[PDB]
RNA sequence: UUGACCUCAAAUCAGGUAGGAGUACCCGCUGAACUUAAGCAUAUCAAUAAGCGGAGGAAAAGAAACCAACCGGGAUUGCCUUAGUAACGGCGAGUGAAGCGGCAAAAGCUCAAAUUUGAAAUCUGGUACCUUCGGUGCCCGAGUUGUAAUUUGGAGAGGGCAACUUUGGGGCCGUUCCUUGUCUAUGUUCCUUGGAACAGGACGUCAUAGAGGGUGAGAAUCCCGUGUGGCGAGGAGUGCGGUUCUUUGUAAAGUGCCUUCGAAGAGUCGAGUUGUUUGGGAAUGCAGCUCUAAGUGGGUGGUAAAUUCCAUCUAAAGCUAAAUAUUGGCGAGAGACCGAUAGCGAACAAGUACAGUGAUGGAAAGAUGAAAAGAACUUUGAAAAGAGAGUGAAAAAGUACGUGAAAUUGUUGAAAGGGAAGGGCAUUUGAUCAGACAUGGUGUUUUGUAUU
RNA sequence: CGAAUUUGGGUAUAGGGGCGAAAGACUAAUCGAACCAUCUAGUAGCUGGUUCCUGCCGAAGUUUCCCUCAGGAUAGCAGAA
RNA sequence: UGGAGGUCAGUGACGAAGCCUAGACCGUAAGGUCGGGUCGAACGGCCUCUAGUGCAGAUCUUGGUGGUAGUAGCAAAUAUUCAAAUGAGAACUUUGAAGACUGAAGUGGGGAAAGGUUCCACGUCAACAGCAGUUGGACGUGGGUUAGUCGAUCCUAAGAGAUGGGGAAGCUCCGUUUCAAAGGCCUGAUUUUAUGCAGGCCACCAUCGAAAGGGAAUCCGGUUAAGAUUCCGGAACCUGGA
RNA sequence: UAUCUAGCGAAACCACAGCCAAGGGAACGGGCUUGGCAGAAUCAGCGGGGAAAGAAGACCCUGUUGAGCUUGACUCUAGUU
RNA sequence: AAACUUUCAACAACGGAUCUCUUGGUUCUCGCAUCGAUGAAGAACGCAGCGAAAUGCGAUACGUAAUGUGAAUUGCAGAAUUCCGUGAAUCAUCGAAUCUUUGAACGCACAUUGCGCCCCUUGGUAUUCCAGGGGGCAUGCCUGUUUGAGCGUCAUUU
């Protein structure tokens, strides 16, 4: 059972593990299905940017303190500072976080400036217009890195 | 060379569809474009296939033999033609099977539903 | 997973003058009392049944791939390796054969075959045409009925009908310079693929 | 040859019932003759003829009741849409699309605005 | 005396719903042992098998009584990673997560508890009508022990102060789209072999079609089909330029400043104990029992307990697509898979036959030939059949049918043999057989003189 | 061999259960715990088997420890690089 | 050895693969090549890839086949024989003549359970009837089972088992009258009328469980290839019904 | 009955087989060594031998393999108190 | 010398290996969401000119109707210039129907083709008996409707 100089191993295969084995054969298949779903989804919202404008955010722990990343949604403080309402923003693709707070000015300004950069670079069609199609971009994240 | 994902190049599935064919796959389309006497003279081409056509056997041991289709044996995947028969040993004469693909249609058996395809295609004769 | 185990066979034990292999119970069938479950048994389970979690794809270092690709492109310009692959380049005026990028915009298959005869590469076509033969073995009814040689590899910078014009040309493969598969550049790990470059594809290599 | 349904649909109840009786008489007569002779395929289309007459008779009777209950709820279950038990129990298009007045005033005020990013 | 109300009942009262099936995946309950530990009891197997209840195309989960401790993230799910790690374990055998990070997909919310009280504004059903997935009358009702409007913690409500937006269901052109139809390229030209050309050779054509299949052998061109496009039929679709069908009446919601307030879920939380479970270890979850709260309260902050803070969220109520699962169903496309003792048990009238009272058990069995042309006819025989004959490219294909091995058997014929046979080296005898002075002095005297 | 008799059909009792004038008897040729399927390809230090050729090298049954004594680990002996 | 990539523009219906061959050659060998025969559609060499890759054994698996061996044997139940006919064919089939046996708790005549068409007729003998077969419970094709009275049905028996209700996570378990709001027939009425409306008695509590228990009522004679207490001819009975 | 005949027609078993004596050998050989010898094909019997066949000894031991049964064995447990 | 084991450029057997074939399986991937009290899944019995099985179907029974295509089906037959057409077909569709006995299975019962009750008819010159045709009669619930019950209770005192 135990023999010559080898590392002691822990291979957890004493249950009926062979019944719960998943081979990801559909890696290529899932990727194709995902790109199709992205393709069809973008068509249905044809002018819209296929994503919500996400905010900038500092990563939690002391390990990732140095990094800043894309969060969930804009704080209601940030949205009011821009000049909008959460009900309106959720309709023009600016994701809003009610649980988030701002306890830090640089995140506050960087998110507000992100908002003004969004407004100046997007055009909202009136509900009774002529729909002047405006060369949709599929990524709001790539539009505002 | 095949492109669409709806067409299968599976030999197993193809012969299964061939032998278990309904009229959608019950041979070719069974209606199919004709021989050169009608094709080369006019140019306005096509007309469907029927029983009482006349044909010329262009291949086989009965090659170069003429007659009328006595029956289109769809189940047996062959057409029977009168005057091309096997003489049995007892004097009986049984009709010999023959595949339409080894035939050319020499004289058609016309009807309205043929002349509908002429209008549908745009022919003038 | 259940092949050969869909039975309730049990061993008779010793004392009955038969092998201790499990046997089907019951009676009145012919199957009753017959050996089961064993890789030595007719109708039993095979030894170490094949599994889907066998390793199928094998990872190759990215850099080694591009190393082998560069070796395959480099061996393209070597005449000796291209003849040794059997690529009928005796009538080709020079190798690497590079054509003007008009062939990149050819449209009909007639002028794809016309271009091959003009650059001298059509001898590779007659090779593929006459090297069609039935595959020996059971691969015939696994949708692999025929085998043939490979022809020249036409490499282009832009697709302006080149792929369509050459699609129905047997053995001829087309490829964009961006990809340049090793699977086509060294077919069967044999170096020296006959490549016909368009001018623009050639200059993109730098 | 065999009677045609498109013909029978022009005939009234008494004509069809009379047409049915002498067909059943023809079938009954044919079954007697089935014993004397080995084969008689005529019995098949007579059964088809009997079936054709009954098909149209049931069709007028079912159609007669259909506009008898027309325009009012509670048609007979045999007349109702068969589609499927779960589809039959599913919420209607009107009922599934119902919203509260609270939701209605929010949907009106802020619908999903159509826009696009330019640069 | 006569009417109610509450509770309870009855009717083949008027109209409905549930039950079973399948169950691959999914949500729960219930629940082993073999096994491993080289014994075995905790452990492990396994919170598995078996058992029971309940769904959908997904289910569950889900918009924090969260994670954190940071310069903070911000519903849920899933993948990569964290990680065989923290941790649990006769600390043995073994077991074993989560936060962060990257990504896929991302969507939000709504009830209870509020001060309509100048008007129950609310809803089912019955009848009536209509343009029937419903609208409008009217009526009986239900309902104030509370049905509407309004608010949901991200807020909100009352009151005082402004120059701000929207009045459309299914159509029809059309549009991922669902089910489908139809039209759209080129040799069967000539010689050889053969029964059959679909083989060999010569000469062509088309190719955005040289996939696949069929046809009497290996067929882009005999056909489809394939490839490109074209023209049509019906359908859950407001996404839009319009809608044969008004162009809505003294209303809907959003924002700024200032005052007052601002309900927020109980035999529940929480505590003890027990059992079980977990990596959760002075107790991770759950459950039984006992105890039983509160409002700057409560929960959480992974070592039990006072005291002081701090950081976070807001339970005991509720809905929600996507990414995620799927050995079942339906429909498709494939493979370095198997090839009839293989592959599913079943390629075939296979869960058929057969066995067992029953639960249940459960096979074997694919190939004439291109076509049946399935052997007409004559003679022997009671007949089966034989011998001819005939069909076939082949009866060395006759249905006891492609090929037709071996064992075993009748056994061209040869040989050997006094209680086995077979074997090794060697020769002899018998039988049988491969290999050799065929063109190279004359550069050639005969020999069908460039055939030497 | 007129009875604690023999016996048909109906009915009841079902597996650690039944039934037993008691033999561990009987419970469908199964009984000191039936039969069927599944867990389950249960585990086996034990028995048997383990499929081509040639070339080169070539052992051990000894040490220590082990509920070790028909087994392992360890060292030795051997091959290969 | 099976399959895969590449190549030999390899072999092949003018014959691939397979198989047989005390024919040849090569290799120490694993094996390779070839002559001859058989055969009919595919298959090889070389460079590589890959694996369900090599058998004499496992009381191995499945299948097939020997020696034993024309052997053991085909001897319980007293027993057969003669002739004819039918048939190629008779020890065994039919007919006659004998001889025997069951000897009325039968080798007789009926039934129950079970079987399921074996019944009966006609053709018929490949297989089955451990010899035989012209015969048959065999084979093929058909015919046949006639009820108010014979049974079931009805009744209850040991006992099964719903509801009411109570357990049980639950498949389900108990429970059978229990702590339940468990009930017809006469001129009531007797002309929007059949319950628009004062006409009594209750103290019923499901249902299933016997083809031998209890029960309404049928006999004789005749009839068929096979049915009969059922058909037919006579002669009766019982129950219900104005 | 056996026997012989006509029909019908198995099985067990079987590495190969089947004459001895001694020897030596896994210490009782059909085979090996040395001798004796040894002549086709066979039939009915027969029970000396084939350490005959029938069954992976049921006795005995070993296994860190069981089970039935019993108890002040260890660990629990329905019930009961 | 025969008769009696071995080898066959040998034939014939036995047997079914090998080879080649494959309308099957297996595995992978992709898309979809639809069983049943409007009676499902499943079972039994039947149904064809000539069917036993198998497929399909339900006494309208290998099938009716509606639709498309446009001459079959085919083992043998059999209505046929049914064929220039509201039209063949073991054809495809498939929306309208039929859909026996059952089964969650529903009047009660069920090893019975058992036994009832209500409504409308027809007949036997009959509200009650019998027969025939057609309709019906399960539980648990929910919402509503009528009829009630209870000194539970309110008005309300002949």
């Amino acid at each position: 059972a135990i023999s010559k100089n080898l590392p002691i191993l822990k291979n957890h295969f004493r249950k009926h593990w062979q019944e719960r084995v998943k081979v990801h054969f559909d890696q290529a298949g899932k990727k194709v299905s995902r790109r199709n779903a992205r393709a069809t989804r973008a068509a249905k919202i044809a002018p819209r940017p296929l994503d919500l404008l996400r905010p900038v955010v500092r990563a939690p722990t002391v390990k990732y303190n140095r990094k800043v990343r894309a969060g969930r949604g804009f704080t209601l403080a940030e949205v009011k500072a821009a000049g909008l309402t959460a009900a309106y923003a959720r309709t023009i693709g600016i994701a809003v976080d009610h649980r988030r707070q701002n306890r830090n000015q640089e995140i506050f300004d960087a998110n507000v400036q992100r908002l003004k950069e969004y407004q100046s670079k997007i055009i909202v069609f009136p509900r009774n217009g002529k729909a002047p199609e405006a060369e949709q971009v599929l990524s709001a994240a790539a539009t505002f890195p | 060379a095949k492109q669409s994902l709806d067409v299968s190049s599976d030999r197993r599935k193809a012969r299964k569809a061939y032998f278990t064919a309904p009229s959608s796959q019950r041979r070719v389309l069974l209606s199919a474009p004709l021989s050169k006497e009608l094709r080369a003279q006019y140019g306005i081409k096509a007309l469907p296939i029927r029983r009482d056509d006349e044909v010329l056997v262009v291949r086989g041991s009965k090659k170069g033999q003429e007659g009328k289709i006595s029956s289109v044996y769809r189940l047996k995947f062959a057409v029977q033609v009168d005057k091309v028969t096997k003489e049995k040993v007892n004097g009986a004469s049984v009709p010999i099977n023959l595949h339409p693909s080894k035939l050319v249609i020499t004289k058609l058996h016309l009807d309205k539903d043929r002349k509908a395809l002429i209008q549908r295609k745009g022919g003038k004769l | 997973e259940k092949a050969g185990h869909q039975t309730s066979a049990e061993s008779w034990g010793t004392g009955r003058a038969v092998a201790r292999i499990p046997r089907v119970g019951g009676g009145g069938t012919g199957r009753s009392g017959q050996g089961a479950f064993g890789n030595m048994c007719r109708g039993g389970r095979m030894f170490a049944p094949t599994k889907t979690w066998r390793k199928w794809n094998v990872k190759v270092n990215h850099n080694e791939k591009r190393y082998a690709t560069a070796s395959a492109i480099a061996a393209t310009a070597v005449a000796s390796l291209v003849l040794a692959r059997g690529h009928r380049v005796e009538k080709i005026p020079e190798i690497p054969l590079v054509v003007s990028t008009d062939l990149e915009s050819i449209q009909k298959t007639k002028e794809a075959v016309a271009a091959l005869k003009a650059v001298g590469a059509h001898s590779d076509l007659l090779k593929v045409l006459k090297s069609k033969k039935l595959r020996a073995g059971k691969g015939k009814y696994r949708n692999r009925r025929w085998t043939q040689r490979r022809g020249p590899l036409v490499v282009y910078a832009e697709d302006n009908g080149i792929v369509k014009a050459l699609r129905n040309v047997p053995g001829v493969e087309t490829a964009n310079v961006a990809s340049l598969n090793l699977l086509q550049l060294a077919p069967g790990a044999h170096l020296g693929r006959f490549v016909i470059w368009t001018e623009a594809a050639f200059t993109k290599l730098d | 040859a065999g009677v045609k349904a498109y013909e029978l649909r022009t005939k009234s109840k008494e004509q069809l019932a009379s047409q049915l009786v002498d067909l059943k008489k023809e079938l009954a007569e044919l079954k007697v003759q089935k014993l004397s002779r080995p084969s008689l395929p005529k019995i098949k289309t007579v059964r088809k003829s009997i079936a054709c007459v009954l098909t149209v008779i049931n069709e007028q009777q079912r159609e007669a009741v259909r506009q008898l209950y027309k325009g009012k709820k509670y048609q007979p279950k045999d007349l109702r849409a068969k589609k499927t038990r779960a589809l039959r129990r599913a919420l209607t298009k009107f009922e599934a699309s119902q919203v509260t007045e609270k939701q209605r005033k929010k949907q009106i005020a802020f619908p999903q605005r159509k826009y696009a990013i330019k640069a």
